[PDB]
């Protein structure tokens, strides 16, 4: 599933990316000396790119979901494997309690 | 899948809308900004009405970055929780996991059942042969 | 944008042991999930939806 | 009472079995595939009226002590269009493994015979079968057969009383929902 948490990563990153570039260019826009001509120009296109990217790979996961999408909330659980495990643990817990308080009384018999 | 396949719509059809809406304010505003004489409105008033609209345009541009955030958790949320596929692959791991644990530890405990029972036959060929006799 | 990187650099991981355990579904905006043995053939009438909410979450 | 069995039939391609199978089993009930192996022989009577009975007897090739079943499927009582379903008499009868012998001495001729191999799931009285029909090689060899083609055959279906139709109505629901993966539609058996 490292697919779909790469994905997430992927689609902050380019978030921050252009938020910080449109700041970059508005903050350029008020600025009386705009040294950044060719610079900006190229930021622009960069801060373009990265939304058509970000569009694409929503388009893209959204599609992964309707693959997989049925609306149906699904049966299968793992609650009988689950209850029986615990079931298992908590006798075997008992057993142990009950070795140890048999021990005990053998310990008080060897004490005399 | 009506219900899902109509969410899926809706879903395309906000990410087209916001994205559409964030280019018009864009440009919108880098037109404005690149700058107009004033007639009859004058600077005063429409360099503040101006400067408001920018403010406004820049709190509708930064919620719609959040409104993209929230679709990001969603997406996360239903790939987690619609994949059918995973779930079935996670169940099955568990179950063998639990089971075999589950196994291994009857395993141990009638071999222990056994040892207690040996040791529990010793002591029922002493105590019952002890002379004593009060 | 400085704040979501702030709020971008676990809830995640903990969905995904809910999942683990509870097999949620979805509903509206308030994801519920089943806390019934109806799936091991129990023929008892009580719903057992939990809740889950956002406070890295909360049941 | 008369048994009506409701049948969908659709089909998936192979290279989809696997996500198919995925998806099944997610909204299917909690348990296991059941993969069986079922050989089908088809047996008719030429009697005087034109029609021929005929009868079909399954046995379990990958179980033991199971008994035969012989099932009847009579014309298909399809009229109104809204219930997209094949509504047809159904008798079952578990049987003891003479059955063959008593079947051809009692006139019935055998026809054709067709083994299956496949997942059988359950939705509570829905059950899907995907199977693959392999056309036998050489109709004793049993060992030997012909997959008659690539796809597998996905049959949802509901045998309940004549009055029950709820179910049915649920069947549809159910193979629309899984029509993202595949298409689950009512194929007369005519051509």
């Amino acid at each position: 599933l490292a697919n779909e948490r790469l994905r997430a990563l992927e689609d902050i990153e380019r978030e921050i990316g252009a938020i910080l570039q449109n700041a970059g260019t508005v903050i350029l826009e008020l600025s009386k000396e705009k040294t950044n001509e060719r610079l900006l120009d190229r930021q622009a296109a960069a801060f373009t790119a990265s939304v058509q990217h970000v569009e694409a790979e929503l388009s893209a996961q959204i599609r992964y979901l309707t693959q997989v999408a049925t609306g149906q909330p699904h049966e299968g659980s793992s609650y009988s494997s689950r209850k029986d495990c615990q079931m298992a643990l908590k006798r075997v817990d008992y057993a142990r309690l009950k070795l140890s308080d048999v021990a005990r009384t053998c310990e008080q018999m060897l004490e005399n | 899948p009506q219900s899902k396949e109509t969410l899926l719509q809706s879903y395309n059809k906000r990410l087209k809308d916001d994205i559409k809406s964030i280019m018009d304010n864009f440009t919108e505003i880098i037109k404005t900004a690149k700058i107009e004489d004033e007639t009859q409105v004058s600077r005063a008033t429409q360099g503040e009405q101006d400067n408001y609209e920018m403010h406004v345009r820049a709190a509708n541009i930064v919620r719609a970055g959040e409104s993209l955030m929230k679709l990001v958790s969603d997406l996360k949320q239903f790939l987690i929780l619609n994949d059918f596929p995973s779930v079935n692959e996670a169940i099955d791991q568990r179950n063998q996991q639990l089971r075999t644990l589950q196994e291994e530890c009857d395993r141990k405990l009638i071999t222990l059942r056994d040892e207690i029972s040996i040791d529990l036959y010793e002591l029922e060929e002493e105590y019952y042969s002890s002379s004593s006799s009060l | 944008a400085e704040r979501l990187t702030k709020s971008v650099t676990d809830f995640n991981s903990e969905l995904l042991r809910l999942r683990q355990h509870w097999k949620l579904r979805k509903v509206g905006d308030k994801i519920l999930g089943d806390l019934s043995y109806r799936s091991a053939g129990s023929l008892f009438p009580h719903h057992g939806t939990f809740e889950v909410i956002k406070n890295p979450l909360d049941v | 009472i008369n048994m009506m069995e409701y049948l969908l039939q659709g089909s998936v391609l192979d290279h989809s079995l696997e996500s198919l199978i995925h998806r099944l089993r997610g909204l299917c009930d909690n348990m296991e595939p059941e993969t069986f192996l079922d050989h089908e022989m088809v047996f008719l009577l030429k009697g005087q009226q034109a029609s021929p009975f005929v009868l079909r007897a399954r046995r379990s090739m990958d179980r033991a002590g199971a008994p035969w079943h012989l099932r009847y499927l009579g014309q298909p009582e399809m009229g109104d269009k809204n219930r997209h379903a094949l509504v047809r008499n159904c008798v079952d009868i578990a049987t003891s493994e003479n059955l063959t012998d008593f079947l051809m001495e009692m006139g019935f001729r055998m026809d054709h015979e067709f083994v299956a191999k496949g997942h059988l799931f359950r939705k509570g009285i829905m059950k899907i079968m995907v199977y693959k029909i392999f056309r036998i090689l050489v109709p004793g060899n049993t060992d030997s057969t012909e997959a008659l083609s690539l796809s597998y055959l996905v049959e949802l279906s509901v045998v309940a009383p004549a009055g029950q139709d709820m179910v049915s109505d649920d069947m549809k629901n159910f193979a629309e929902q899984l029509k993202p993966l595949v298409h689950l539609e009512k194929i007369d058996p005519k051509r």
